[PDB]
């Protein structure tokens, strides 16, 4: 990333794809690269000038595309539905789902991109139920983006933290409502509600989160958790692992 | 029911509890509320005020969903350097080449002539105001 | 080993060809990137 000589615009997508897979003039690679400022190689009246000038220079451009002929950029606001979730959770191949995992890491460097990345990848929560074992390498990538603490408050202020409550909790009612009628055996029951309390459990561990998050959490904690006890015999190693932690969140966010 | 909201954000970004935060996680507050920031756009809101507390977070979240005439006044004065009030293609080119981005002398005189309604080939206050609109 | 037909770079072009390869990479990001997009 420091060797680039061009610096990408911070809200907007220069390269587009459609034109260039079809041979456009306009949307070539050298194109693309002369509409791109070069890496340039400070008192408080310069700075206010470099954000006015900025400002005022893509609103001039804004309009120059508008009404005249040079073409304009698309906005970085990704879809939830692409070709990216059916890459990510495809059951066909291992290598295929490492590969765009390690693709979809690299693609997020900028903040900016970073966020929607994470965004979509947090969109893809509620895959992890169906492909159980198929999102080992999702949740690892996962995991990998929000190592740091702010990215954890930032997606809490998003309200995800209801979100996997109420997939542990959709999830729980239905290994309850599997118990009650079968007696079949799944060598990977509560893989997918052991992951998501371990997510749950990491997003909880930061201080601010827990002391503002805890009078929203407990009553689906405690739920869960007595579910999880009621269970007699569609019991797996792993759901004694998820109680053991939904029991541990019980008791942490008790106290005070 | 806004204030609620920036309060909920400025909490949850409080890390010690003593309703303060830290001016480097101070992008991410409003990154988090729906608004993009660009870079220069941090550095001009911490220069203004600057750890920050909840009065002057207020403060700069009173005048982001806001043209102000003041703004547009301040930006025609930093493009017109040598303060006659007439925009020339080389003060234009001065002023983009600070930003490090790069044009041709065609392209600049193109957007010059389409951004001119009195035909003399140069913008003035009364455009740049209809234009800003 | 005595075939002939067997037996068939400065620093400034690596540097050069660095950044080309750091250019080509933010181009093929951005051209990833804009088939995400939102229709």
């Amino acid at each position: 990333e420091a060797l680039t000589t061009v610096k990408p615009y911070c809200n907007e997508i220069h390269a587009q794809a459609q034109l260039w897979l079809k041979r456009d003039p306009k949307a070539s690679y050298d194109a693309w690269k002369k509409c791109l400022p070069i890496r340039g190689i400070p008192s408080k009246s310069e700075l206010r000038h470099l954000y006015l000038t900025e400002k005022y220079v893509w609103r001039w451009k804004q309009f120059l595309s508008r009404r005249g002929k040079r073409t304009s950029p698309l906005d970085l606001k990704l879809g939830h539905n692409n070709w990216l979730r059916q890459v990510l959770f495809t059951p066909a191949t291992q290598a295929a789902r490492q590969a765009a995992c390690t693709i979809v890491e690299a693609l997020a460097t900028i903040p900016s991109r970073k966020q929607q990345v994470l965004d979509l990848l947090t969109s893809y929560l509620d895959e992890l139920s169906i492909a159980g074992e198929c999102a080992a390498e999702y949740l690892a990538l996962y995991q990998k983006l929000i190592t740091s603490a702010h990215w954890k408050v930032y997606l809490a202020a998003r309200g995800v933290l209801p979100y996997v409550g109420n997939l542990i909790t959709k999830e729980i009612a239905r290994l309850l409502a599997l118990e009650e009628a079968t007696l079949s055996t799944d060598l990977q029951q509560g893989y997918a509600l052991k992951s998501l309390t371990g997510l749950l459990s990491s997003f909880v561990e930061v201080e601010s989160i827990k002391r503002h998050f805890k009078s929203r959490l407990v009553g689906t904690v405690l739920n869960g958790y007595l579910c999880l006890r009621k269970l007699v015999v569609q019991r797996t190693k792993l759901i004694d692992e998820t109680q053991d932690m939904l029991l541990e969140m019980l008791e942490d966010m008790t106290t005070g | 029911e806004q204030i609620a909201e920036f309060k909920e954000a400025f909490s949850l970004f409080d890390k010690d509890g003593d309703g303060t935060i830290t001016t480097k996680e101070l992008g991410t507050v409003m990154r988090s509320l729906g608004q993009n920031p660009t870079e220069a756009e941090l550095q001009d809101m911490i220069n203004e005020v600057d750890t920050i507390d909840f009065p002057e977070f207020l403060t700069m979240m009173a005048r982001k969903m806001k043209d102000s005439e003041e703004e547009i006044r301040e930006a025609f004065r930093v493009f017109d350097k040598d303060g006659n009030g007439y925009i020339s293609a080389a003060e234009l080119r001065h002023v983009m080449t600070n930003l490090g981005e790069k044009l041709t002398d065609e392209e600049v005189d193109e957007m010059i002539r389409e951004a001119d309604i009195d035909g003399d080939g140069q913008v003035n206050y009364e455009e740049f105001v209809q234009m800003m609109t | 080993s005595q075939f002939l037909l067997t037996r068939l770079m400065s620093e400034t072009e690596r540097q050069s060809m660095e950044s080309e390869r750091a250019d080509r990479s933010l181009f093929v990001q951005e051209l990833l990137l804009s088939t995400l997009v939102r229709e």
